[PDB]
RNA sequence: CCCCACUAUGCUUAGCCCUAAACCUCAACAGUUAAAUCAACAAAACUGCUCGCCAGAACACUACGAGCCACAGCUUAAAACUCAAAG
RNA sequence: AUAGGUUUGGUCCUAGCCUUUCUAUUAGCUCUUAGUAAGAUUACACAUGCAAGCAUCCCCGUUCCAGUGAGUUCACCCUCUAAAUCACCACGAUCAAAAGGGACAAGCAUCAAGCACGCAGCAAUGCAGCUCAAAACGCUUAGCCUAGCCACACCCCCACGGGAAACAGCAGUGAUUAACCUUUAGCAAUAAACGAAAGUUUAACUAAGCUAUACUAACCCCAGGGUUGGUCAAUUUCGUGCCAGCCACCGCGGUCACACG
């Protein structure tokens, strides 16, 4: 019923947290269209037809 | 045939005659008696006939024996609050034993009833399901509605199969 | 089995000899007839004022085939098979 | 024994059923690499024709070619199947008559 | 077993064989299958007419009751068969389709009296 | 008064008694055979926290489980000796008994 | 069904999905209709809980129950 | 196998070895002689309670493993293949 | 089991094996229709296509459904108590993780010792214990207790990192095995996601396709397979001559074969 511990989930888990608080995109990044393609960069994702 | 004295005992048609079903205060039972006087006789028979019938009743009830410890045989319980109830039971029968511990311990006719009864709405007759739970499987076993497909072939007006074909 | 089979038939005791041995009636319950008490056989001597004695547990041997049955315990693909007629 | 006795023991442990030559399973597809004949038991005699098989288990047993006559040669492949021959002893396994090279037996 | 997230829905299970449906009513959480586990049964709908005519619908009211106020959810086609029933208001949605039928079938009878007129 | 301990109030048999303010416990229960249909007597040892080491070995005492675990093992602790080791009184009469003699007549105090 | 790691088809790459066409009749009165019959609704829910939050109570905290369970003491004594 | 001769050994002392048809092949405690007494033979048939042991033959007083002052040993003790009998 | 056959020159006892019943898989021979259910052998490798989007931008969702059975006492009860639902503060309810207690597969004792597995104390630190023939420790095997649950998600238990470039999602393919379903349609129903909503999307699902694997029903035309010494229902005539061959058990065949063809 000893469950054997798991460390590099937990090393990764909190690696993964941190990296997440330091490489975190900025509003810049994000929130940035191309007024041409109406598209997120970042993400490359279309907006709605009724936001164009 | 079956081994052991009086082999009715290792039945489970004795095992439920038992009319002691404890309360939720009950936690330990401790029965004392002597293996040898004319005093002592109903204990030993106590032990030998009915505390296979109590310990079935009551499962989460610990049960300890202990032999010719006192010079007189008695029963003692404990209690959740802390409270101890000393039955001295010596100079009587094993029925007036089983019968005395019911009356101060024991649930009533009353008590048990209403338990019983809760357990009969948890098998609801209108819902379909699997035999073990339920009654029925499916409506289809009910006489108007329609029949399984397995059974009683659907017209075909009614089969998605011709539906299409009619309409295209 | 066919000299025991003769040997058991011959030595089983009537409703009528049991009555008479103890000078009780012998009265037969049945489901299908409810609680009716119907007498198949009574003593011709005197019959007896006091009861037998009722005993709180019985110490009779018993059969574990049949009490593994009354269990739902004995399981077996070759009882209770569907045969002609005998 | 006692109600004590058998207590500590436990319900009976039923032995691990023994596996066949075909290692629990109905067929098998092997190789033929040999074509003899051996001679049963008492109180019969006679000149059985097996073969020499090496199964894809990766075993090698030996094996009986039932009907009367037949044509199998070495590379060829054939189904097998269980079933003792009674005469022949230590032989368990049995060709498949009209399968993969194995041709039904010729009509008289 | 643990969902992230989630909660409780009064849905419809689908059941039956092939081309006979059986829907029973159902409370079950809402990331598990349609078919699947569920909390408690709470009533059974047959679509398909019987010989009478008539649509059966089973309705454990004292427990859609005891859920809805659980904080369970209800499925759009369950809504509608507690507005049909009188238990909730007829869904807006169900008012609004009868209105499209109305003017489509309106519509209808525009062109069959023009060719009965007309020709 | 809610514990997080499953066994509340268990009553067994002091067998060691080596750990500092510990007394390792004994407690029998009866279990049903369910193909002989017959009960067994199933032990099982429980550690006990007695604060002034009064236990002896081969005394019946009472548990009372806490509300949470002391230590690793020990969830109990001594509520009370019923049968002291050698040294049993009748609850019934409250006289010393050396087995099932009275070593002081219940008669002395009427 | 697919994943986040899953990537995309290239059927659906140059895919616009053009919302549908609106009434205006239509679509002021099925927007007020959602707003009365969701009102109506979420009273009904309040009602509900309060009768589940009562029997709870009750139960645990109740006259009838608090009348038996000194009865039982009583006679225990 | 019969006759003669002679040795280890049989004996004492100090240690080891720990086996037997070590079988009266019939366990210990308590109790019974009536009922169905009872397959056969043998040393009549049974009850209560408890421990120990056995589950087709052969492979097997075997192999491996482990333990032992035991080193060609003792104890514990299987499996594969084979038979439709063995007893 | 209502039992039966078989040890022998013969009898009784004991005993094993086998037969008779009911299911599943594969093989041989054979095969008309309709409805329904079910449907790789392999945690081996995979071409192609599709399976997650919604929406006035943010968020939410893609952590679900679906799939597999590699590993395997995390699945149940109690206590306590997060997240989530009940529009919201609160309430308590519902649901439920972590933590604590208890319970929980099989075989092997030729696995009998494990080797730190304990307790006290605020702490310092002290004591020397804890488990086990009533089976500890250990090996091997196996998904389970099925309205469903547990576990896994190419491999290193994990996943920062590395090997390395992944169908155990649907359809389909290679290899492999005695084991072999279409590279269909549609979101109309239900369910799920999103949206205030009309609605959009979904290889979930629904409706079809394929297969004597099974159930039900039917058919003017349309039946084959096995068996025929005894157990065990049922053989005429030839050929063969301990040869060829047959048998589930006992056995048949040596020139009169109801047992081979
Ligand atoms: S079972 Fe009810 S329709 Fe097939
Ligand atoms: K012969
Ligand atoms: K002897
Ligand atoms: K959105
Ligand atoms: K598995
Ligand atoms: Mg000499
Ligand atoms: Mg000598
Ligand atoms: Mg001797
Ligand atoms: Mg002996
Ligand atoms: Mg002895
Ligand atoms: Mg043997
Ligand atoms: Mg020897
Ligand atoms: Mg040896
Ligand atoms: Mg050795
Ligand atoms: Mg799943
Ligand atoms: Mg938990
Ligand atoms: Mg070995
Ligand atoms: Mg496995
Ligand atoms: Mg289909
Ligand atoms: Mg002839
Ligand atoms: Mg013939």
């Amino acid at each position: 019923k000893k469950v054997r511990p798991r460390l590099i989930a937990e090393l990764a888990r909190r690696v993964r947290a941190l990296r997440e608080q330091l490489n975190r995109p900025r509003d810049s990044q994000l929130y940035a269209v191309d007024y041409e393609t109406l598209t997120r960069p970042f993400s490359g994702r279309r907006l709605p037809v009724r936001a164009w | 045939p079956m081994k052991g004295r009086f082999p009715i005992r290792r039945t489970l048609q004795y095992l439920s005659q038992g009319n002691v079903v404890f309360k939720d205060s009950v936690k330990v039972m401790t029965v004392n008696y002597n293996t040898h006087g004319e005093l002592g006789e109903g204990a030993r028979k106590f032990v030998f006939f009915n505390i296979p019938q109590i310990q079935y009743k009551n499962p989460w009830v610990q049960i300890m024996m202990f032999k010719n410890m006192t010079p007189s045989p008695f029963l003692r319980f404990y209690l959740d609050s802390g409270e101890q109830v000393l039955v001295d039971v010596e100079t009587k029968s094993n029925k007036e034993i089983m019968e005395h511990i019911r009356k101060i311990l024991g649930k009533n006719e009353e008590t048990l009833r209403e338990e019983e009864e809760e357990k009969k709405q948890l098998s609801h007759p209108a819902n379909f399901g699997p035999r073990k739970y339920c009654l029925r499987e499916c409506i289809c076993e009910v006489e108007g509605q329609v029949p399984c497909p397995s059974l009683v072939p659907l017209p075909k007006e009614m089969r998605g199969k011709y539906k299409a074909a009619l309409k295209a | 089995l066919t000299q025991g089979l003769f040997r058991g038939l011959s030595r089983q005791e009537t409703h009528q000899q049991l009555a008479d041995k103890k000078g009780l009636h012998v009265v037969e319950i049945r489901e299908e007839c409810g609680p009716l008490p119907i007498v198949v056989a009574s003593p011709r001597g005197p019959l007896r004022k006091d009861p037998e004695p009722e005993d709180e547990v019985p110490d009779v041997k018993l059969d574990w085939e049949d009490v593994k049955t009354a269990q739902g315990m004995k399981r077996s693909v070759w009882s209770n098979l569907k045969r002609a007629a005998t | 024994a006692t109600l004590n006795q058998m207590h500590r023991l436990g319900p009976p442990k039923r032995p691990p059923r023994k596996l066949g030559p075909t290692e629990g399973r109905p067929q098998l597809k092997g190789v033929v690499l040999c074509t003899f004949t051996r001679k049963p038991k008492k109180p019969n005699s006679a000149n059985r024709k097996c073969c020499r098989v090496r199964l894809s288990t990766g075993r090698e047993a030996v094996c009986f070619i039932p009907g009367e006559g037949h044509t199998l040669q070495e590379h060829q492949i054939v189904l097998v199947e269980g079933g003792r021959t009674q005469d022949l002893p230590g032989v368990k396994l049995t060709v498949v008559r009209g399968k993969y090279d194995c041709g039904h037996v010729q009509k008289k | 077993k643990a969902y992230r997230g989630g909660h409780l829905t009064i849905r419809l299970a689908l059941g039956g064989c092939t081309n006979r449906p059986f829907y029973r009513i159902v409370a079950a959480h809402n990331k598990c299958p349609r078919d699947g586990r569920f909390v408690e049964q709470l009533g059974s709908y047959d679509p398909l007419p019987n010989s009478h005519g008539e649509k059966l619908v089973a309705l454990n009211l004292d427990r859609i009751r005891h859920w809805i106020g659980c904080g369970a959810h209800l499925s759009k086609p369950m809504e509608k068969l507690l507005g049909l029933a009188g238990f909730f208001p007829l869904h807006p949605m169900m008012i609004t389709n009868a209105e499209r039928l109305r003017r489509k079938r309106a519509r209808e009878v525009l062109l069959a009296s023009q060719k009965t007129d007309a020709e | 008064v809610r514990s997080s301990v499953h066994a509340r109030w268990i009553v067994g048999k002091v067998i060691g008694t080596k750990m500092q303010k510990t007394a390792k416990v004994r407690v029998t229960r009866l279990v049903l055979d369910p193909y002989l249909l017959k009960y067994f007597n199933k032990r099982k040892t429980y550690f006990a926290h007695d604060a002034l080491q009064q236990c002896t070995v081969g005394d019946i005492v009472l548990l009372r489980a806490l509300p949470v675990p002391r230590a690793k093992h020990v969830k109990h602790e001594l509520a009370e000796i019923v049968f002291k080791v050698g040294k049993v009184i009748d609850p019934v009469t409250g006289k010393p008994c050396a087995g099932t003699t009275y070593l002081e007549s219940p008669l002395s105090s009427e | 069904r697919k994943t986040r790691h899953d990537p995309l088809a290239k059927s659906k790459i140059e895919r616009v999905n053009m919302p549908p066409a609106v009434d205006p009749a239509e679509f002021f009165v099925l927007m007020e209709r959602y707003q009365h019959y969701r009102q109506t609704v979420r009273a009904l829910r309040m009602e509900f809980v309060s009768e589940v939050q009562r029997k709870v109570h009750e139960a645990r905290a109740g006259v009838l129950a608090e009348r038996k369970a000194l009865k039982d003491a009583a006679e225990h004594r």
